[PDB]
């Protein structure tokens, strides 16, 4: 009686349905967890906030147009003004998280249109300008607009040549990451369940984006004859297993 | 030993191993026997050279660099006349072991380095000297070589290899990144700044190796080259990536030039051409 | 075999793994999907 | 010295104020020891920069 | 201006309310602490990490 | 070798030390604890940030001169500002808390004074009109600034004669709720566990003030021949036991 | 194998760890564990490296 | 580990001592001082 197609995720007082969905990823075969003595090395007593920060936050919905190149948000950035999520973020100095993921996207039996959902871990983003040039703090922490990858280069910030991941490798191995499609034909909706994965137990929240989610346009977008040519895509994102740790003023970033 | 493929025959069912549906994100595990009649085959292979360990297992050269021998005499910048050399320790300078290394994002490993010095007299030279050589690395926070006879080159505390010019230089080196593993990438910066670097060029402060010549200076110059090769042990690799597919113009960013080749190679004709 | 150094690091390579498990990039979907049974159920 | 790796930072505050006895005008000072705790641990050794000659 | 017994004082003034006595950063192998006999030793290495024992005695 | 003079008092990563008490209250001899599933109303599951709510926040310092009428401060007010603890207050419908209240005072054995350290439950105010005028909300949080016995009236604000502790009862029977003096010929310091003391399991932290805490000076200040006419007071206090529950967006307040 | 810290919780006691007189002459071994809260650890360290056999040993 | 020489002060570096007592240093003291009990009492 049960099918992939059917789910429900509840997180907190939160609680996401879907009737078209394609099963869900859990990157690298790892269910996010809590941070195990053995592997410790701040000796401070970690906070677990629990309810209040791991549930579903929706940003902006974006616009699928006949053009779109594609998005990208970067974690924990994108959450930084969410509820409490947000205000632990700054008030500690390190923190570590897990994440579930839930792109949405739904259109008509005549439509199609085919998105590329993945969770690229470390996405250290290049310089358009080439040579040496850095990529400036604000930049690389859009927030929950995310970066629009269709939306011309500026002074300071990343390449946004969709082709090249923003960082010199082919759009086509994207694929090695934990990812999922959104084949309108298929498809409504994506999720990924995202581990923490980082080379030390906890980290700084603030300086160091963990991993970048990115929607692409595989397949570009076609709509029935005469319809509206856009659809909304919704990008819901739950925090799972959060812990701060050293918790002191409150931090202050850049712009 | 192991089958690499069992016998199969005909197949008329309601289970389809073929059809799948790659939006799940998965890459379901079908083999020939599943879409043809197949024989018993084995596979008399373990895949023993694939293995991290034996990929990222050999020397490759990581650094090339130039110092020399003559008078210092009146030469007010030592560094800069190349009396003696530095080596800011990084693997990503040279690109083949650095697209070979970032086929993954995490990785850890102890290093067994090989350092090679050739002499060159390209000018009128009577002779060959017999040079020795002096590497001694410098860890971030020891003071720093100013002239090619300081008093940093005692090298109390600091190690250092002296071997010919000519000879090779081995020692291997412990796992000496300060987390738990190296990193090939870094979305991040060194703090919540501006104007800031980013890139792993905030977590490869490795520190330097000085390279100079023991000899005092002869009647001709030599010029020595000095190859530095590295070669990972005891291997360990998380997260693999997609390769390089574009150039590279920067040590430790993942910049690429502006206005570069196309890397998917065109048809010669159609999208049916063979 | 015989280890004439004292340090780890000093040893030469380890030789293979002999793990060899795919399954955590080829298949890491929450509901486990058998080869045959419909991808979408 | 490393931004990365930085410890972060070390004040001292009133929290009430100093309050000197009668006949005592005295300028009253503070005296602060540091010392690692058995948690410590060190790694690499290397050349000092405390010392020269060249 | 030169190094003296009074760098070891750390001044203290009677009646001020919630001002700050004494700040420093933490880069135990450079600032005030690059005398120290913690400072010194921590200078021999290049990495450190644990605990470090601050304390303040009133005179 | 122990004594009630020594002490020592550790939550979070916050210390305080004092060596010149008076041994110290549990408000009704009751420690805080949290609610209890069998008292429990709301379905909720309940936030437990822990370490990084339950900690020392110190308010700014009161001057006592020889003519101070005393402070009252309220709670949960009086933090509402303060890190993380204030952020949980608004985000969140309900909460419960208890505390250990510090407060801190010392001159030297030549010196005079004896000051009431007190915690009221429900300190419901007195408007200073008379008749039935009500005391409007601003006037009853007036955050980590507390109120100043000795300032004037205002329209809307409390009635604040010392005397009549701002409700028509007398300062002498003040002593039958919890407290204890701090007399600078015996004592340096006073302090007072508060439990959560309410008729509901869990409460709006905004719109009703639990207790209030109120500093006042019975014994008047006196200080040796020519030294400076006042002595600074400080008062440190600390959540324990803290839940939160129905996190929503949030909470806009009067001002 | 050895521990860098233990778990240790709230406190409220007469017994003050953090409060001595350094007039003595000596160090007492206060930890983190005697003024915050902590958790458990350890420490993955012998401190070979710093042993006097090492430190003059080049 | 077999010692090629003769002399003992042929033989390579002993070895870490493992013996890690910094009570000489730290606490030198006649009179024992608990933690958490009055210094001076
Ligand atoms: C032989 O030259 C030396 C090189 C190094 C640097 C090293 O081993 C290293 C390897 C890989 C990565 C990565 N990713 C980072 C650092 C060290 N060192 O780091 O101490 C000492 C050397 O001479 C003692």
């Amino acid at each position: 009686g049960y099918s992939d197609r059917v789910q429900q995720i509840t997180l907190g007082n939160s609680t996401i349905t879907t009737q078209e969905a394609a099963n869900a990823v859990v990157c690298y075969a790892e269910w996010p967890e809590y941070l195990p003595d053995v592997d410790a090395s701040d000796v401070n007593k970690t906070s677990k906030p629990d309810t209040s920060v791991c549930r579903f936050y929706t940003l902006d919905s974006k616009t699928w147009t006949t053009g779109s190149k594609g998005w990208c948000w970067k974690l924990p950035d994108a959450l930084k003004d969410m509820g409490v999520f947000g205000q632990n973020m700054f008030f500690h100095s390190l923190g570590r998280s897990g994440y579930t993921v839930h792109v949405q996207c739904n259109a008509t039996k005549f439509h199609s249109g085919c998105l590329l959902v993945v969770v690229i871990p470390e996405h250290q983003l290049a310089s358009h300008e080439g040579g040496n040039v850095s990529v400036k703090y604000t930049f690389t922490h859009p927030g929950e607009r995310g970066i629009d990858l269709s939306s011309a280069n500026e002074v300071g910030g990343p390449v946004k040549d969709v082709i090249y991941n923003m960082n010199g490798t082919l759009l086509g191995n994207l694929l090695i990451f934990p990812h999922q499609f959104i084949n309108l034909r298929t498809n409504n909706t994506a999720t990924i369940v995202i581990p923490y994965i980082n080379s030390v137990p906890i980290d700084s929240m603030t300086r160091h984006n963990n991993v970048s989610l990115m929607v692409i346009p595989i397949a570009p977008l076609t709509v029935p004859t005469g319809a509206t040519p856009s659809l909304p895509i919704t990008v819901t994102i739950a925090p799972m297993c959060t812990e701060f740790s050293g918790i002191r003023s409150k931090s202050i970033v850049p712009q | 030993q192991t089958v690499a493929s069992i016998s199969s025959g005909p197949k008329h069912t309601q289970k389809v191993p073929i059809l799948t549906a790659n939006e799940t994100g998965a890459t379901m595990p079908v083999l020939p026997s599943d879409s043809i009649e197949t024989r018993t085959t084995y596979m008399h292979f373990n895949g023993s050279e694939t293995d991290v360990e034996c990929f990222l297992g050999r020397a490759a050269c990581v650094h090339v660099t130039e110092i020399q021998n003559k008078d210092a005499t009146g030469i007010d910048n030592h560094r800069e006349a190349k009396l003696f050399n530095d080596w800011k320790i990084n693997l990503s300078s040279l690109v083949q072991l650095r697209k070979k290394l970032e086929l993954f994002t995490y990785v850890r490993f102890d290093s067994e380095y090989t350092i090679l010095a050739t002499a060159s007299q390209p000018d009128s030279a009577n002779y060959s000297s017999n040079l020795v050589v002096q590497a001694m690395y410098v860890p971030p926070g020891a003071p720093n070589p100013k002239e090619w006879d300081d008093y940093t080159w005692q090298s109390a505390s600091n190690p250092s290899v002296f071997f010919k010019v000519g000879d090779t230089s081995r020692f291997s080196v412990p796992y000496v990144g300060l987390a738990s593993a190296y990193n090939c990438f870094y979305d991040g910066y060194s703090h919540d700044d501006a104007e800031t670097q980013y890139g792993i060029t905030v977590l490869n402060h490795m520190g330097s190796m000085a390279f100079r010549i023991v000899n005092e200076h002869d009647e001709h110059k030599t010029l020595v080259k000095i190859r530095v090769y590295h070669r990972a042990k005891h291997v360990e690799a998380w997260i693999p990536r997609a390769p390089r597919a574009l150039p590279y113009t920067s040590i430790g960013r993942t910049n690429y030039p502006k206005n570069t080749e196309p890397v998917i190679k065109k048809r010669k004709g159609d999208i049916k051409s063979y | 075999v015989i280890n004439y150094y004292k340090d780890a690091a000093s040893t030469s390579s380890a030789g293979q793994s002999l793990s060899m498990d795919p399954s955590k990039f080829t298949e890491p979907v929450k509901d486990l999907m058998l080869k045959g049974a419909p991808a979408l159920n | 010295p490393d931004t990365y790796t930085s410890a972060g930072f070390l004040s001292c505050w009133y929290q009430t104020s100093l309050i000197l006895p009668p006949e005592t005008t005295g300028q009253v000072y503070l005296l602060s020891f540091i010392s690692a705790c058995p948690d410590f641990k060190l790694r690499l050794m290397k050349d000092t920069q405390t010392i020269s000659q060249t | 201006t030169k190094d003296e017994v009074n760098s070891y004082l750390i001044p203290l003034n009677a009646n001020r309310q919630n001002e700050q006595v004494f700040g420093t950063n933490l880069f135990i192998g450079d600032g005030v602490f690059k005398t120290t006999l913690l400072g010194e030793i921590v200078q021999y290495y290049t990495h450190w990490s644990g605990s470090l024992r601050f304390s303040l005695m009133y005179t």
